[PDB]
């Protein structure tokens, strides 16, 4: 089973990167976000990683049945603390604002390398690194905690989704493994993780 | 005696008629003509009564002064001696619109030397202890505030490069590279962004609550508790 | 009389504060005030001088009044009893500076929103318009000649105060200063007088780059690319 | 608490990476962050300034200091005692001056300088600071508006008061950056810093040359009010 679900994760992760590199961008990532001036990149980038997440999710519907928009701010006055993607619906058109300093931040963030745990051909190819490797994964939980109160929002009212930007317990309604919302490993659910505070 | 009252008169007569023909033309006339205009008409006894009324038009223009029928006439008398025109098209109705355009052209600004304009920036350090929800609202009314710029919302399917071959490559070179110290890296990254937002907005934040609410209600319930 | 002595004796007051480059408030300006300013200067006989300068100074620049000590030293106390001032705080640059700043604004059409420009171009010496680094090097030669007043070898040790009881109630006592006015009003103060400088010295400057430069080489260099 | 203790689990599998931190990045991020820290860091650095001049063995206050015209040599031990302050913020291991400077202090239009009052200059090994009296005194005639405008965006002290001190603090501030771009290099880059102030990016770093300090206009940006 862990070989199973490995493997299927690696997939999705090579499937996550193989979409990330048909958007046609030719600036790298870090200096995608680097970039202030240019916001169509970005959020070029967000919108690509809600329809992955979206369609993984949903597999049976392909097409959007939804149009969206982007706000892109660099202020510390804007940024709220701890939901960097600010996903709203304005006006009959939803809208994802992004704090693109916080996520700068995040990319560059001395990314540990070691392992810690202690336990013709070849020639030129794709070769990765385990940062992007590491930024691509932290991007793609980070738009999925987005999906995530996307779903909440529209299966229930503002009122609600509201309440639960202030609790998050709210995921657990009805997330599950459904005929109507299919199963996935969710690439957070792979993995159990706790804190061992005082 | 000190004061030329012809070229005065001169200027405020073309004052007073671009003024009382509504005929406002700022480019034509400047503060010296105006200036000059009221010098004159308080100079002599016969405007004095114009010098009074004018007075409350500089400041305050929602005060409706009192006043009689007679004390109009005299005023009439003294608009129709100033204009020299015939008071075939003059009344008081005109009086008033030309009372107005002065009043408009007083409370014109004019120039000054510029200043260090220190308001700028200040960080908006509340210097007490804060909430969530309160900082949420505050600040969202400031995130709406304006500039929508990305405009994608036509709807497309998502693009695939489908070719097995650019996945079975890169498949077969993640091989080496772990899961764990991947999540683990994750994990700690938004740990970190997540308190330094709370340290720089000064919230009080659960000091290790909240995440782990985050953590392990998801996990658990979706293990188990499905419903 | 019809005019109110009280509102225009004020009006004028704040008027004179600012032209006369001796405040640092900044309150949004009128036609009318200059006028009520100005009206106000006509009716009294004392201020005469001031007014008649005004006069003089309306058509153009081609002629200055002459006069002896004796009107000279008598405006100057008019103009001190106006500023309810240290008296010897104003003097002919005071009264130029004055002059110079009512004839700019006498002259030009009325704009819509002010002109925020500053005074010190075509203000004073008529002769001609000298390099600055040429008058730096001659003043400097001059500076250096004679006369150092004060030949102090060893040095004192800054004398300090660690009893924190007087620390502590200097911090108490400024407790209702607060920090973004004085500051404010320091640094207005300070580019006002170098305009000032560099007014009198005819010496011209590059009004909105040099300081500029300052102020932006010293912020971004003290965060952003420090490197 | 004095510990945060951070664990990534793994499904199948107990091994974590248990890692805990330290509430010391957190809470100093908070706190320097928080704007009453600066406040109470500047407020700080001016009481410091008040009790050098007070146990300076001057018991008359800052502009009765600066009226006497006869004895510059209270004005001159104040500038010396204010470079000397900045100078120990700069580098605290350093207090005294090592080369005996010598003040020629003046009440000319000459010697008035349109940029620098304090310059400071060499003259064969013995150091030259400048002092212009009517420009300082210019300074510090500026009655200082008191009024609540605050546009956020037992002693004998006032707003108005330390509102000198405090110009006098950032004018000695200028003074210091050039001393100390003049000392660190030739008289050529001096000079050309008084002519264009570049070097300002040169060697301020925060390094072991120049240890960080506040400048304090750090404090508060400001900017022109340009088209």
């Amino acid at each position: 089973l862990e070989s199973y679900e490995t493997l299927k994760i690696k997939l999705a992760l090579s499937k996550y990167m193989a979409m990330l590199s048909t958007l046609e961008m030719t600036q790298p990532l870090l200096e995608i976000f680097r970039n202030k001036a240019d916001t169509r990149q970005i959020a070029a980038v967000v919108f690509s990683t809600l329809a992955f997440i979206h369609n993984r999710f949903h597999p049976l519907v392909t097409n959007f049945t939804n149009k969206m928009e982007f706000v892109v701010t660099e202020t510390n006055d804007t940024s709220i603390p701890g939901e960097p993607i600010l996903f709203t619906e304005n006006e009959g058109v939803l809208l994802c604002s992004v704090d693109r300093p916080s996520i700068v931040k995040m990319l560059s963030r001395e990314f540990d390398t070691e392992a810690l745990v202690n336990f013709d051909m070849d020639l030129s190819d794709f070769s990765i690194t385990e940062v992007e490797a590491t930024q691509y994964l932290t991007l793609l939980l980070t738009v999925e905690h987005a999906y995530l109160h996307y779903y909440i929002f529209k299966n229930y009212g503002v009122f609600e989704y509201c309440k639960s930007l202030t609790d998050h317990s709210l995921f657990t309604n009805k997330l599950r493994s459904t005929m109507s919302t299919k199963t996935s490993n969710l690439l957070l659910s792979k993995f159990k993780f706790t804190i061992e505070d005082f | 005696e000190l004061i030329n009252m012809r070229r005065y008169r001169n200027a405020a007569r073309k004052l007073i008629h671009h003024y009382s023909l509504n005929s406002t033309s700022s480019t034509e006339y400047k503060i010296s003509d105006v200036v000059m205009t009221m010098i004159f008409l308080l100079r002599s006894e016969k405007y004095h009564s114009l010098f009074k009324l004018l007075e409350t038009t500089f400041d305050d223009y929602t005060c409706r002064p009192q006043m009689t029928q007679v004390q109009t006439d005299t005023l009439l008398d003294a608009v129709r001696s100033l204009l020299e025109m015939p008071s075939t098209t003059i009344d008081l109705t005109t009086v008033d619109i030309m009372r107005s355009s002065f009043a408009r052209c007083f409370n014109s600004p004019i120039m000054r030397y510029a200043k260090i304009v220190l308001l700028q920036n200040v960080a908006l350090q509340r210097d007490k202890r804060t909430t969530l929800e309160e900082l949420l609202i505050e600040r969202g009314e400031k995130i709406q505030m304006l500039q929508p710029q990305q405009y994608i919302n036509s709807g497309t399917e998502i693009p695939f490069c489908d070719d097995a071959e650019f996945l079975n490559r890169l498949l077969k070179h993640i091989d080496p590279y772990p899961l764990s110290r991947m999540y683990y890296n994750a994990a700690n990254t938004m740990f970190y962004t997540t308190m330094e937002n709370y340290a720089v907005s000064n919230c009080k934040f659960n000091i290790e609550d909240y995440n782990n609410i985050f953590k392990v209600m998801e996990n658990i319930r979706k293990h188990s508790n499905k419903n």
